[PDB]
């Protein structure tokens, strides 16, 4: 799980 | 050789914009100038410094012509990959042009300063110097900083022909661009693609470093 880089990926 | 296609003009000014958008924080800036001089402080302000360079990254990185028609896991694979490569070529920028000439000095000694042991701070600073040398464009460091990313080599991807798809333009205008604005050196592209080499020494003394106060678990779970 890269959770962060998911976040800031699909992010705003 | 003569000019870039309105195509290669459009690709190049997506690169140039989200490249651009891209600012140091006063707040980082304020701690390099007044935070104290000790191996605690300056590994926590490069600490910073590291985490804010991954949220420039992601941010660029998105806005990259065709990167949002990837497979999910091969966009985290890209940034996974080009991390460490993309942070070294980002820092070389700054301290040879971003940063002022006494605040890149206090900078240099809080890196120096910071508990890191010197068979990464020599390769570090030289690659820096290196990079100085060839006097790069904004146009020349954009470009470099897409093609380390958008590299379909990477370990973890399973589609590697649609990232083949879009780094093979960004070589093509890169060397256009070094025929256009030096046309009296033919090595100046060779000379782009050695710095692409050296970056990549840069994935094993980073991996090397982080086997040895400073456990940071942010940054470790992204890097490896
Ligand atoms: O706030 C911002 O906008 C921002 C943007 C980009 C950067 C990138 N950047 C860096 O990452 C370092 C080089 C690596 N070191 S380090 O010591 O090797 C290390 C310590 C912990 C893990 S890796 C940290 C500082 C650096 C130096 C200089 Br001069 C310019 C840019 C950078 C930072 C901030």
């Amino acid at each position: 799980e890269n959770a962060l880089l998911r976040y800031l990926l699909d992010k705003d | 050789h003569m000019e870039l296609t309105p195509d290669q003009q459009t690709l190049l000014h997506f690169i140039m914009d989200s490249y651009n958008k891209q600012r140091m924080p006063q707040e980082i800036t304020n701690k390099i100038l007044k935070e104290a001089f000790s191996a605690e402080e300056n590994f926590l302000i490069l600490t910073e410094m590291a985490t804010n360079h991954v949220q420039v990254l992601v941010e660029f990185t998105k806005k990259l012509p065709g990167f949002q028609t990837l497979d999910h896991e091969d966009q985290i694979a890209l940034l996974k990959g080009s991390a460490v490569e993309a942070m070294f070529l980002r820092s070389a920028e700054i301290f040879n042009k971003k940063l002022p000439s006494g605040h890149s000095d206090l900078l240099e000694a809080r890196i120096r300063n910071s508990g890191i042991s010197d068979e990464y701070i020599t390769p570090m600073f030289s690659f820096y110097k290196s990079i100085g040398e060839l006097k790069m464009t904004q146009e020349e460091y954009a470009l470099l900083t897409a093609i380390v990313i958008l590299s379909p080599d990477r370990q973890y991807i399973k589609d590697r022909e649609a990232v083949e798809k879009l780094q093979e333009p960004l070589l093509d205008v890169l060397q256009k661009l070094c025929k256009i604005h030096q046309p009296e050196n033919p090595q100046h592209f060779a000379c782009l693609l050695g710095r692409l080499t050296e970056l990549r020494t840069f994935n094993h003394h980073h991996a090397e470093m982080l086997m040895s106060h400073k456990f940071t678990p942010l940054l470790c779970e992204i890097w490896d």
